């Protein structure tokens, strides 16, 4: 559930919004390629290879996969009331939030030349 | 797969190189979200529905899949010889990579701010 994957980045880090992390780097955004760049950027690259993976139970569909969770004062748990798929997915994001609100943002990072940059 | 996706977009646009479509517009690459700004980026748009349509499918991933395919001159094929999924993901393809062909490209539409062209 890709949006509930943008309320746990806000969970974690209420003084930004997932749009900046969109862009940026590599591998933030969406597909990844080249060397991560930064720290940050090594999160995300980390949060593509646990979806490959979580991609290999049957069916199950990532990005659309509403899975059960709840964020209490900066928390992140993921419930277990979820079934595989979702149990997985879930904690992808969860691991990904905190790598991110532990990661420094470096603002020339975002929007770089993927052409001239990732290659 | 990708290679073969970006064989075809070789096949119909070869004074561009692909990345020239890799983030271009809100949809072409990256995630895709928000409103289209031109054309091409339509084109995309239209390409991540016809994905998201592919994975209705049984264990079919259109990024993994591997399908058959024919570029000669500047023509597309999918062969026959392919199963539900593959036939699927290929038309998908052939599809976007004749849209590009189309379509003209915008260089002020490449590597926008997303945040603030998208939402
Ligand atoms: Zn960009």
């Amino acid at each position: 559930n890709r949006w509930q994957f943008k309320n746990m980045i806000s969970c974690t880090v209420p003084s930004r919004s997932w749009w900046d992390f969109a862009d940026y780097g590599c591998y933030c955004g969406r597909g990844g390629s080249g060397t991560p760049v930064d720290d940050l950027d090594r999160c995300c690259q980390v949060h593509d290879n646990c979806y490959n993976e979580a991609e290999k139970i049957s069916g199950c569909n990532p990005r659309f996969r509403t899975y059960s969770y709840e964020c209490t004062a900066g928390t992140l748990t993921c419930t277990g009331r979820n079934n595989a798929c979702a149990a997985s997915v879930c904690d992808c994001d969860r691991l990904a939030a905190i790598c991110f609100a532990g990661a420094p943002y470096n603002d020339n990072n975002y929007n770089i030349d993927l052409q001239a940059r990732c290659n | 797969n990708t290679y073969q996706f970006k064989n075809m977009i070789q096949c119909t646009v070869p004074k561009r190189s692909w990345w020239d479509f890799a983030d271009y517009g809100c949809y072409c690459g990256r995630g895709g979200s928000g409103t289209p700004i031109d054309d091409l980026d339509r084109c995309c748009q239209v390409h991540d529905n016809c994905y998201n349509s592919a994975r209705e499918q049984g264990g079919c991933r259109p990024k993994q899949k591997t399908y058959s395919y024919e570029c000669k001159a500047g023509t597309l094929s999918c062969s026959g010889s392919n199963n539900s999924c593959a036939a699927t993901v290929c038309d998908c393809d052939r599809l976007a990579a004749i849209c590009f062909a189309g379509a003209p490209y915008n260089d002020n539409n490449y590597n926008i701010d997303l945040k603030a062209r998208c939402q």
